[PDB]
C-alpha cells in the first residue's frame, strides 16, 4: 500500500506508485517473475536491460 | 520545468504495473512515461533500481 497517505503531493504521488512498485504484489501472479520480483519490468521494453535473469527469455 | 507532473498519469502508472507486464505494459510505461517525464525519472528509477544495484555506476 501507499505510505505517504499523510503527506500527499507530487513527491507523494511518484512515492505512492514507487512505493508500490517496490512491493510488486504481481509477485502473486507473476510466481514465476517473483524471482527477481520485478523481472517483468527488466523485460526489456527497448531491446536491452541488463543480463541477470532472462527477464524475457533471450535478451 | 515549471509545472510538476499531471497528477492522472501517475494513477496510469500505477494502474499500468496492474497490467501482466510484457504486452500492453511495455507500451503503457512507455506510454505514460512518454506523457509524463517526471515520471518516467521515477519509474526508470524503480526498473533501474533493480539493476543499478547490481551494476554500480548510474
Amino acid at each position: 500500500p501507499t505510505t505517504v497517505e499523510g503527506r500527499n503531493d507530487e513527491k507523494a504521488l511518484l512515492e505512492q506508485l514507487v512505493s508500490f512498485l517496490s512491493g510488486k504484489d504481481e509477485t502473486e501472479l507473476a510466481e514465476l517473475d517473483r524471482a527477481l520480483g520485478i523481472d517483468k519490468l527488466v523485460q526489456g521494453g527497448g531491446l536491452d536491460v541488463l543480463s541477470k535473469l532472462v527477464p524475457r527469455g533471450s535478451l | 520545468p515549471n509545472r510538476s507532473i499531471s497528477p492522472s498519469a501517475l494513477q496510469d502508472l500505477l494502474r499500468t504495473l496492474k497490467s501482466p507486464s510484457s504486452p500492453q505494459q511495455q507500451q503503457q510505461v512507455l506510454n505514460i512515461l512518454k506523457s509524463n517525464p517526471q515520471l518516467m525519472a521515477a519509474f526508470i528509477k524503480q526498473r533501474t533500481a533493480k539493476y543499478v544495484a547490481n551494476q554500480p555506476g548510474m
